[PDB]
RNA sequence: AUUGUUACAAUACACAUUUUUUGGGGACGGGAAGAGGAGACGUCGCGACCCUCGCAGAGUCGUUCUUGACUUGGUCGCUUGAUGUUUCUUCUUCCCGUUC
């Protein structure tokens, strides 16, 4: 019943957790919006390089090709 | 024909690239990453649909040494035209 | 006439030798029957264009002259020449397939430039000369020029090596 | 015969168990159940769990996996 | 349309070798061709870079991962170009 | 090496070109045909390898190369 | 609309490029196309710092080109 | 133009043999043939030249010449070559 | 009618006259060649322009360096243009800076 | 668009060779234009079973030698 | 004493899996000797006591002084030949070249 796009839409204005393949860094932040190509836009971004945080980014954007999954 | 492509122009300002667009509009620095352990810093100027950007004040940071001892090299470039595939993440600093 | 740059320029570098590599140059109007009496001067005009196969046969070349990099003249053909001595440090690694048939190499001591071949000349053949008729010549060659694989069409065997 | 387009529909109908495989990491493999239907390979996977298989319990919610990243799926 | 594709199509029932992304060298017959380069083999030998060679009865290859598909010296000039 | 100021791929057809792969295996062959993805038909492919110092050589096929793994073509020498 | 349009407008500029290998190559663009198919007139090269091993004539595919360095610093894409 | 060789060393390899042949025949004239067409070995090789005169000369001079142990039997070809 | 403090953050650190001089130096440089000036301004992208500032907020030493660079640019451009042999003194260059 | 000839390999066991060293195997149930092979068997490799059915993606699917010719 | 019709390509659209937008005197070299690099899998070569014995991408026919159609180096040494995967763990002496 619950589609992927729909889920994504729902998740806007809420916490999100994306992880990439090349250089695995868990990006943690509040999701802003998304397009047809599945591009990400985060707020209060924290680049957790395998648990440990590099630094508090703030507002940020993320490409579609790099990311693996999306979760709470 | 026209309305299909023309409607996609406003989609940049609504979706994920909205921030990028804003940055472009009001010239400010942004940390651009790469595939092979690279870290670039530059202020945006132009933009595109598939993230084919062009910026000024290109400060590059990349390693060219072994795992034992790092070496943060630096070089001041400008007016580049980086491809959208290599661009992983961008963010507008305050 | 003498081997000049103009002559080189003129030379037909169109038909490539399809056995190996490309650009089989034939200096002057035709390298076959060019009649270069002096040594091969103005080698710089070619500028290492191309095995290359610079077929400089049917000439009157007194000494073998080279001037190029490590991959510039592997299959060099200097047949029917008057080659007295061919000592040089330019063509060290390149010239492997050396067609020096019908030359004027008289003595075994004339091949001392090719001899001590461990560093002096990475490869060299030489055959069909006055030195081939001399006593224990092949053996001598084997002793000195170990890099010479094919000695006048027949190979330098292990037994032969042992003997020398 | 069973096609890839109808397969998705079937999955949606059923809500059966699955064991997703990754591209880069061979050992770390996802485990859950698919839900969402779409044109592309990307679909929603409820109750995700990344188990480390042999050549063990990763914390994650309802994983909406990417289309290109998915290596396998069972149903 | 594509010329290479056409050529491939023409060479149906001929000894065509191959080379994958990983480097698994093949050598066998050509079963069929298409717009997307989807090659199928018969009596296909396997002489891979890993070392452990083999002799396969049949094999279907993906066009995206393929580096270069070999072809004989007969179909050079005619009758594909003009 | 001889090489004139060529405009496009159509003008430089039927010429001995060296092709570079993604992994870094150098090739060499006469460019027969053209395509949308740049699948250049090699007249006789002499592949070369370099271990991760010195280049090797081979001579397996006269192949029709794929466009995905190709990096950049370079002209070696003109024919005829 | 596209960023490639801008590229197409430029010609005969000595522009460098950070490829997938990492070696630089500063030469003339010549006939730039829709799919980023550049054609080098004369540029440097370092085969796999960067060593000196340049080649004169060349033709590059747009998939390999990860960047295009500046020659004429000017912002004018639309027309 | 073409010159059909016979009675030579079969033990030597193909490419190498071809190379040797090329080396031999460069003194007379420009050798057109790059590689052998028969692929049978053991003497059977057709040395294609540009000029007929050159070929003739070769035939004259290299009749029973020592090449890899055995004496090569030179002779003119019956039919003309495909390249010529 | 729009309002802008052109001395974006200089009046607190340096005097008014000094600020004016700096502005003149910048403006002149820009006039001479805009792109170059821009480049000079944005050498280090970490030194960002603020949301209500016209110029980048440098430290004092940095500012001085920037000024020097600008001066150099002005000189060089002038040389290129009028093929003058050499600047005699700093006080002769003042005229060049201010008046033009 | 152009459908690959998978009708010849239908109803037959095939020893697959996936990307990144993974010798899977299973009988082909269904096929498509995108190469998403709907197989009805799976066994990793020595040998060990891990789920019956398995619908693989089109990208990760290079080699696939048929057992029964 | 050019106009018309038909066919096929280029130009005008182009981020989702078969493709251009994501799976990263002192240094140096070679060869030889002495003391404390080695084994597999294949892939091409130098010798031969071996095999094999000859003129034609090959064969057939229509029509005319040269073209259209239809069919489908092997073995053994290496008596220190070359070369890619894949596992494990240097010093002394002489000879020959390059450099200061």
């Amino acid at each position: 019943p619950v589609n992927p796009k729909p889920f994504l839409k729902g998740l806007v204005n809420h916490r999100v957790g994306v992880k990439l393949k090349f250089n695995s860094t868990e990006y943690r932040g509040t999701l802003v919006s998304t397009d047809n190509y599945f591009n990400l836009q985060l707020n209060e971004a924290e680049e957790f390089v395998a648990g440990v945080s590099h630094g508090t980014l703030g507002e940020i954007f993320i490409r579609c090709n790099n990311v693996l999954y999306i979760r709470e | 024909r026209a309305e299909l492509e023309e409607l996609e122009e406003f989609e940049f300002k609504h979706g994920p690239m909205s921030l990028i667009n804003d940055a472009m509009v009001t010239r400010t620095p942004v940390i651009i990453s790469l595939r092979n352990n690279h870290k670039i810093i530059a202020r945006v100027k132009a933009f595109d649909r598939h993230c084919n950007m062009v910026l000024e004040n290109v400060k590059e940071l990349w390693t060219e040494k072994k795992g034992k001892n790092v070496i943060n090299r630096e070089r001041f470039i400008s007016k580049l035209f980086l491809r959208g595939d290599s661009v992983i993440v961008v963010l507008k600093t305050p | 006439m003498k081997f000049t740059p103009s002559i080189v320029i003129d030379a037909p570098q169109y038909y490539v030798d399809h056995f190996n590599g490309k650009y089989n140059v034939d200096k002057c109007v035709i390298l076959r029957d060019l009649q270069l009496e002096t040594d091969s001067e103005s080698m710089p005009s070619s500028l290492k264009h191309l095995t290359h196969i610079l077929d400089l046969t049917n000439n009157d070349l007194i000494m073998i002259p080279d001037l190029s990099r490590r991959d510039d003249i592997h299959t060099l053909l200097l047949g029917r020449n008057n080659i007295v001595e061919v000592d040089g440090r330019l063509l060290p690694m390149n010239v492997q397939n050396l067609t020096l048939s019908n030359n004027s190499i008289r003595r075994f001591e004339d091949l001392q430039r090719l001899r001590r071949a461990p560093r002096t000349l990475k490869n060299l053949t030489l055959i069909g000369n006055q030195v081939c008729h001399l006593a224990n010549y092949r053996e001598h060659v084997l002793r000195l020029v170990p890099h010479l694989e094919t000695l006048d069409f027949q190979n330098v065997t292990a037994e032969e090596r042992k003997s020398a | 015969m069973v096609p890839p387009i109808n397969c998705i529909f079937n999955f949606l109908q059923q809500q059966t168990p699955v064991t997703i495989w990754l591209f880069e990491q061979i050992g770390i493999r996802i485990k859950g159940k698919i839900v969402g239907f779409d044109e592309f390979m990307n679909v929603v996977i409820d109750e995700a769990v990344e188990i480390p298989v042999n050549s063990k319990g990763t914390p994650l919610g309802k994983i909406l996996l990417k289309g290109d990243n998915i290596t396998l799926i069972t149903s | 349309n594509g010329i290479p594709v056409k050529l491939l199509n023409e060479a149906q029932g001929h000894i065509v070798s191959l080379e994958l992304t990983t480097g698994a060298t093949y050598r066998g017959k050509l079963v069929e061709s298409e717009d997307s380069m989807n090659v199928q083999l018969r009596d296909v030998i396997a002489t891979e870079p890993q070392g452990a060679v083999t002799h396969m009865d049949q094999i279907f290859v993906r066009g995206s991962q393929i580096k270069f598909i070999v072809v004989p010296d007969l179909l050079k000039n005619a009758p594909l170009f003009k | 090496i001889q090489v004139a100021h060529s405009s496009r791929l159509a003008n430089l057809i039927d010429y001995k070109l060296r092709v570079l792969t993604q992994d870094g295996r150098v090739y060499i062959g006469q460019l027969m045909a053209f395509d949308k993805h740049m699948n250049l038909v090699l007249n006789e492919c002499i592949e070369e390898r370099v271990p991760k110092i010195k280049v090797e050589k081979r001579v397996l096929g006269l192949t029709i190369l794929r466009g995905e793994q190709i990096l950049s073509t370079v002209v070696e020498d003109k024919p005829l | 609309m596209k960023l490639v349009n801008f590229l197409k407008k430029l010609r005969n500029e000595q522009v460098t490029i950070e490829l997938k290998n990492g070696t630089t190559v500063w030469g003339t663009l010549q006939s730039v196309s829709p799919q980023m198919n550049a054609i080098l007139t004369d540029v440097k090269l370092t085969l796999p710092s960067d060593n000196i091993a340049s080649l004169q004539y060349i033709n590059i595919r747009g998939n390999t080109i990860r960047q295009i360095i500046l020659p004429d610093s000017l912002n004018l894409d639309s027309l | 133009n073409t010159l059909y060789v016979s009675q030579l060393n079969e033990k030597i390899n193909m490419q190498r043999l071809r190379v040797n042949l090329f080396l031999l025949f460069a003194t007379f004239g420009e050798v057109l043939k790059v590689s052998m067409n028969f692929k049978k070995q053991r003497g059977q090789a057709f040395i294609t030249m540009r000029t007929i005169d050159q070929a003739s000369l070769a035939q004259i001079s290299l009749n029973g010449e020592r090449f890899f142990g055995k004496p090569l039997k030179v002779e003119f070809s019956k039919s003309e070559t495909k390249t010529l | 009618m729009v309002l802008f403090n052109i001395y974006d953050d200089w009046l607190d650190r340096i005097s008014s006259y000094t600020a004016f001089s700096r502005l003149t130096l910048l403006l002149r440089a820009l006039k001479t060649n805009e792109e170059s000036a821009k480049m000079i301004l944005l050498s280090d992208p970490t030194i960002t322009i603020k949301s209500y500032h016209l110029w980048p907020s440098f430290t004092d030493e940095q500012w001085i360096t920037i000024e020097s660079q600008m001066r150099d640019l002005i000189l060089t451009e002038y040389g290129r243009k009028y093929n003058v042999n050499i600047s005699a003194l700093t006080q002769t260059e003042i005229k060049d800076i201010i008046l033009g | 668009v152009s459908t690959p000839e998978l009708k010849k390999y239908m109803d037959k066991k095939i020893l697959l060779n996936i990307n990144g060293s993974r010798k899977v195997a299973g009988i082909l149930r269904g096929y498509d234009i995108f190469l998403n092979v709907v197989l009805d068997d799976a066994m990793e490799i020595n040998n060990h079973q891990l789920g019956l059915q398995t619908v693989i993606r089109g990208n990760s699917i290079i080699s696939l030698e048929a057992l029964d010719a």
